[PDB]
């Protein structure tokens, strides 16, 4: 499921997963949702094209599953728009 | 809002182990990440191990390993550090840290990312 989404970008992760390093970041759209990339700055304003993943996992306390949904970025890109 | 603080460190010999741990105080509910550093005297911080929220991802230094294994507890908001089969190359002052990130699975892996920081402890290891 595909979506196309306008913001500012409000914090930015180098990070790791899966064997995999990743760069995320925080979109404010006021709500947020994070983009994940398998000149993008903080307080860019950009347009994002990709994938929206609800990306469910299990919370280690409650034990109750929850959406931690982002925007897969592969066919994607996030461009710098301000 | 958030407060770190270190324990464990000390002087151990050569190929002996030592198990460092950071507690987590205030509001803890912000972070996700959580790492452990080093700092030599006059030498750059770097990192040694980080783990995701949910624990399932961790990341790694090369020369530490299959040496260093972290894990987390967060119904007791701690992350520790097992050092086992330490050289004199691992002594330093170790700091724990957090990132604010809103992210479950991914583990930050740069350092000025991190947003707090323990005080440190002090890890000697002697030939
Ligand atoms: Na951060």
């Amino acid at each position: 499921s595909n979506a196309l989404m306008i913001g500012r970008i409000a914090d930015v992760q180098h990070g790791f997963l899966g064997a995999m390093t990743v760069t995320q970041y925080v979109l404010e759209v006021k709500e947020f949702i994070v983009i994940r990339c398998m000149q993008v700055k903080l307080g860019s304003r950009v347009l994002v094209q990709g994938t929206l993943r609800m990306n469910r996992h299990v919370d280690d306390v409650s034990k109750r599953l929850h959406a931690y949904p982002f925007i897969q970025v592969v066919l994607g890109y996030v461009k710098v728009v301000g | 809002q958030v407060q770190l603080q270190e324990s464990g460190g000390g002087l151990v010999q050569a190929g002996g182990s030592l198990r460092l741990s950071c507690a987590a105080s205030g509001r803890t509910s912000s972070l996700y990440s959580m790492g452990w550093f080093r700092q030599a005297p006059g030498k750059e911080r770097e990192f040694v191990a980080a783990i995701s929220r949910n624990g399932a991802n961790t990341y790694y230094t090369d020369s530490v390993k299959g040496r260093f294994t972290i894990s987390r507890d967060n119904a007791k908001n701690t992350v520790e550090l097992q050092m086992n089969s330490l050289k004199p190359e691992d002594t330093a002052v170790y700091y724990c840290a957090a990132d604010r990130f809103p992210t479950m699975e991914v583990v930050t892996i740069m350092t000025n990312e991190y947003d707090y920081w323990g005080q440190g402890t002090q890890v000697t290891v002697s030939s």
